[PDB]
């Protein structure tokens, strides 16, 4: 009855540190952090539990980060790509010599992620069980007319604050800005192709152009999810709250709203961090422009 | 209902076969981790083994390694523990441990227990 | 691997400390849990994730950790609290 629960992106917001975000493994830990809470914030006795429910979710999102204990040294060696590529040290060190080196093995990282995926137990699934367990521990009468609290708590204390934060940063403008930056760097590439060709760091520009193009497509993809531009009627929360319904319906519709916040905050956390990385290496594109001493 | 019902367990001569069991209901057995824990008379607790929801991972201690065999049928909600080449250090009350929603070292609940004594 | 003397049975008034020694490859990287044993009756969980309360169990019990040292720390003893209290932790080095 209750219908319970595709890329993987890598991130270097700063130059020096790297993390990855496994898209299924974040929506999951989001779904059941937006379910465990819903249950306890319906019932009065369970208002006591929210310290423990918080500290549970905290300690799951920490054991998860302990997987990044040995997907770390190879990550750091992957970072030493930037050492060889963009800042050749002491000015003296010199074509697809670094493109191959121990440097193709972005796949080495992707391996080590999948090497410790299901392996090492099931810290995901833990969140499923606990969120479901606390969803079982419910009361009210469960007659024809049950109370619609629960959802309204979580909305106005977690959701409604963040929706304003996103609408304030009009993403439609953000995309069109990023498009134009990419367009101009492509046009300059067209011309630099037609002109130059020695000690060729145009290939670096081609490479960084390529990298920033896919990163754009991801941010573009996430932004479309966050604001679709064909909508349920954007209302949904209003349909849920300030009413009474039968036990079956409300339980489905808790799980309904529990799903939305999973995928929403997934894409929106990613979008924000990807945007910080785009303009980290848009400034590194502009560092090469600062190396046009001519 | 919080049910962990042991079956079997008794006495067998050195180097015997003995297969322990459990049963459960209410809490959906398939979705959660199980374990085994043992306690010898006049001795404290000692972990035996751990299993997965589909029996992907299996793990044991460092003495009955290869001897014991943890298994489960998740259609009938039933843990097992085939224990071959039984020794006398293996004298213990074998509790069908279940682990908590939170995967770790974490015996959520404990069954009544199966007395397994090993002697001539 | 872990160590623990048997004494939870003297109750004039105050809290109580159960210390827990260990090593790098066990306490140092892994999350500790704690259990109470009323003699000749099923054990019960109090603390998991180093310090978190099971649904029903009192806050009087509390776990802790500092490097290669952990401790269970009860506060406000009772007749019930006189028992045996054991811990659970994993050891990466010997795998068990």
């Amino acid at each position: 009855q209750y219908h319970f629960k595709n890329s993987i992106d890598i991130l270097q917001e700063k130059e020096g540190h790297l993390d990855f975000v496994i898209i299924p493994h974040y929506t999951f830990l989001d779904y059941y952090k937006h379910l465990s809470y819903n249950s306890i914030y319906h019932k009065s006795s369970t208002y006591g539990k929210c310290i423990a429910v918080d500290a549970f979710i905290k300690k799951i999102n920490e054991a998860y980060d302990k997987v990044k204990s040995k997907c770390n040294d190879i990550k750091n060696d992957l970072i030493a790509t930037i050492k060889k590529l963009e800042h050749p040290y002491d000015i003296n060190n010199k074509f697809k010599k670094m493109m191959d080196e121990y440097n193709t093995k972005k796949k080495k990282l992707i391996k080590c992620i999948k090497n410790h995926e299901n392996d090492f137990n099931k810290i995901c699934m833990d969140m499923k069980n606990y969120g479901t367990n606390l969803f079982e521990q419910l009361s009210c009468y469960n007659n024809n007319f049950c109370n619609t609290n629960g959802i309204r708590y979580h909305y106005d204390e977690y959701i409604h604050k963040l929706i304003l934060s996103v609408k304030s940063k009009n993403l439609n403008k953000d995309l069109s800005d990023m498009t134009n930056i990419l367009q101009q760097s492509e046009l300059l590439l067209t011309n630099l192709n037609k002109k130059m060709g020695s000690y060729i760091y145009i290939d670096t520009i081609k490479f960084i152009h390529k990298e920033m193009k896919h990163i754009f497509n991801r941010i573009e993809y996430h932004t479309k999810i966050i604001n679709d531009k064909t909508k349920i009627i954007q209302d949904k929360i209003k349909l849920n709250i300030w009413r009474t319904f039968q036990k079956d319906e409300l339980l489905k519709r808790i799980l309904d709203m529990s799903n939305e916040y999973s995928l929403f905050i997934t894409s929106d956390h990613l979008r924000q961090m990807l945007y910080n990385t785009f303009y980290s290496k848009e400034k590194h594109l502009n560092n090469i422009f600062h190396h046009l001493i001519y | 209902e919080v049910q962990l019902v042991e079956s079997g367990g008794g006495l067998v001569q050195p180097g015997g076969s003995l297969r322990l069991s459990c049963a459960a209901s209410g809490f959906t057995f398939n979705t959660y981790w199980m374990s085994w824990v043992r306690q010898a008379p006049g001795k404290g607790l000692e972990w035996v083994a751990n299993i997965q929801q589909d029996g992907s991972e299996k793990d044991y201690l460092n003495s009955v390694r290869g001897r014991f065999t943890i298994s489960r049928d998740n259609a009938k909600k039933s843990l097992y523990l085939q224990m071959n080449s039984l020794r006398a250090e293996d004298t213990a009350v074998y509790y069908c441990a279940r682990d908590n929603p939170a995967s770790a070292v974490a015996f959520d609940v404990w069954g009544q227990g199966a007395m397994v004594t090993v002697s001539s | 691997a872990l160590t623990q003397p048997p004494s939870v049975s003297e109750a004039p008034r105050r809290r109580v400390t159960i210390y827990c020694s260990g090593s790098s490859s066990n306490i140092g990287n892994n999350a500790v849990s704690w259990y109470q044993q009323l003699p000749g009756k099923s054990p019960k969980l109090l603390i998991y994730f180093d310090d978190l309360v099971t649904s029903g169990v009192s806050d009087r019990f509390s776990g802790s950790k500092s490097g290669t040292s952990a401790s269970l720390a009860i506060s406000g003893l009772q007749s019930e609290d006189e028992a045996d209290y054991y811990c659970a932790a994993w050891d990466d080095r010997l795998n068990g």
